[PDB]
């Protein structure tokens, strides 16, 4: 028959009838690419510890995308707080190139 | 002089340090740890086998009674019985019809085949750590035997060290252990005195040979219901049996740490477990001053194919020039890559191929030669072989573990994210602060 084992860096030991004790270690021979292509780095990284990389690496460079919708909030703010004064002054004058996208 | 290095508690792993004195050349010196013993403090409770019940020869009396005594020996029961009368191949042994009570013994001993088959009970103690080490300080190899708790001068011709106290405290012992035959058991026994019917430990002695034994057997002497003389009686089963069909695994199999089990005296040798503090005081006459070293003038290292691997997988020259010749050591200065030559010949001219290990997927440690620092640079691919019968000789550290492609993904995003939310901040800031400069 055959028997399946788990074996990690700290290694396992087996051994069998009245034979000597055999020792084994695993190594980090995950598939995929640390050197290669973001997809490549992260398949060999989810092999080589999973919840590491899922969590305090994609889940928070994801995160960090969206805490660039509050940057673009400011710019509105900016915006909008720039555009808000729109007619207080009679009898002045306005530049041209901005005279186009004032009135709308 | 004094060097203090902390060294993995791993045995036949070497650990590799430069010691650089201000005035004189860099030594090499090596601390491996060839075996480890780990001595627990016992007391031994009693010892245990199966028991022998013995039945005497039963008294009688004819016309009479008796009484039961009180004896010393171990679950001794008595019962007195009348209205007997017992026959033997001859026929009737007593004259009286009636009224011929019959006394009842039995008594256990220990059976004559427990000088092998027996098991000892133990308490055990603060279990202490003694390491054999081998120290190589460059041309001398020493071998001594320390005790790891940071006080006593472990054994050291011409030398000095002192290690301890372990970063961990480990046992593989619980506070009671059996031992029978060799094998080690965790197995939480009773007291001495405190036996049971039918449950390890229910016949103790001091000694196989000792005069005084306790037992709790539960032995029941039955009223006889035929007519020649007979001595019935019930029991439980032997504890020591049903312990032997219920031990369960030993030791030597479920011990963590990959601690070897051994007995006489009980100990746990050749464990993997913490660091170890090590202060070696160095003889002066094994340090060489800077000006009996070469001194090289130039170096350069190239790193060929390597891969992060429990072996030595990785492999770099370096391209040196030295104004004469000599026995200069090397070195790598990081944590994760580890070089297997300590020393090397260096001529005017040439090169040096070493051979290192690394857990890293960027290959960015620096290496001397005669004192003098190159920096390697390269990326080790992921290893092919899945499964070795080696050790890790160095450790993952987290930093050490991202490729730097994937640092530096990592960094333009969050950098990206952070100069994104700068942008927006200077432009509410400046665009907030003409109000204030325009009225």
């Amino acid at each position: 028959t055959s028997r399946n084992f788990s074996v990690g860096r700290e290694g396992l030991e087996y051994v069998w009838g009245n034979h000597e004790p055999v020792r084994v270690w695993a190594q980090e021979s995950a598939p995929g690419d640390p050197h290669g292509w973001p997809h490549e780095i992260i398949i060999h990284y989810y092999h080589r510890h999973p919840v590491y990389t899922v969590i305090v690496l994609c889940g928070v460079a994801l995160a960090i995308l969206v805490g660039t919708a509050s940057s673009a909030a400011c710019i509105a703010k900016a915006r909008r707080d720039c555009l808000t004064p729109y007619a207080l002054a009679p009898n002045a004058t306005v530049p041209t190139a901005l005279a186009v996208l004032c009135c709308i | 002089f004094e060097h203090a290095t902390t060294v993995p508690n791993v045995p036949g792993i070497p650990y590799k340090a430069l010691v650089e004195r201000a005035g004189y050349a860099p030594l090499n010196l090596e601390i491996t740890v060839v075996s480890s013993e780990l001595t627990p403090s016992t007391n031994k409770e009693y010892v245990t086998c199966k028991f022998h019940t013995v039945i005497p020869s039963p008294q009688v009396k004819c016309c009479g009674s008796l009484e039961c005594k009180a004896s010393s020996k171990a679950d001794y029961t008595c019962r007195v019985f009348g209205g007997v009368y017992p026959f033997m191949w001859g026929g009737a042994q007593c004259f009286c019809d009636s009224e011929n009570t019959q006394l009842s013994e039995a008594y256990v001993e220990f059976a004559p085949d427990c000088t092998i088959d027996h098991a000892v009970a133990l308490k055990v103690h603060t279990a202490a750590l003694k390491v054999g080490l081998r120290i190589v300080y460059g041309n001398t190899t020493a071998h001594l035997d320390t005790f790891v708790n940071g006080v006593t001068p472990g054994s050291s011709r011409d030398l000095k060290v002192i290690a301890g106290p372990i970063s961990a405290a480990f046992s593989p012992f619980d506070h009671k252990v059996v031992i029978r035959k060799g094998l080690v058991y965790n197995y939480d026994f009773p007291e001495y005195g405190a036996m049971k019917p039918g449950a390890f430990g229910d016949i103790q002695a001091s000694s196989l040979d000792a005069t005084d034994i306790v037992a709790r057997t539960d032995i029941r002497l039955l009223k006889p219901s035929v007519k020649n003389i007979h001595v019935p009686y019930t029991q439980a089963v032997s504890g020591y049996e049903m312990w032997k069909n219920n031990s369960g695994r030993p030791l030597q199999e479920t011990a963590p740490f990959g601690c070897k089990i051994e007995v006489e005296p009980l100990r746990a040798s050749n464990c993997a477990y913490g660091h170890i503090p090590i202060s070696i005081d160095i003889p002066d006459a094994a340090f060489v001053r800077s000006s009996e070293s070469p001194t090289i003038l130039e170096v350069s290292c190239t790193v060929a194919d390597c891969i992060y691997s429990a072996d030595f997988g990785g492999s770099l020259t370096l391209q040196y020039k030295a104004d004469r010749e000599g026995h200069c050591p090397v070195h790598s200065h990081s944590t994760t890559a580890v070089l297997k030559e300590a020393t090397t010949h260096v001529t005017a001219v040439g090169s040096i191929t070493l051979h290192f290990s690394t857990s890293s997927p960027q290959a960015n440690f620096i290496v001397s030669l005669c004192g003098k620092k190159s920096t390697c640079n390269a990326e080790c691919k992921p290893p092919a072989d899945h499964i070795i019968g080696e050790p890790h000789k160095v450790d993952q550290e987290f930093q050490a573990a991202v490729s730097k492609t994937s640092w530096n993904w990592l960094l333009a995003l969050f950098g990206g994210a952070s100069s994104l939310i700068v942008v927006g901040l200077i432009v509410l800031v400046c665009s907030s602060m003409l109000i204030n400069t325009r009225r």
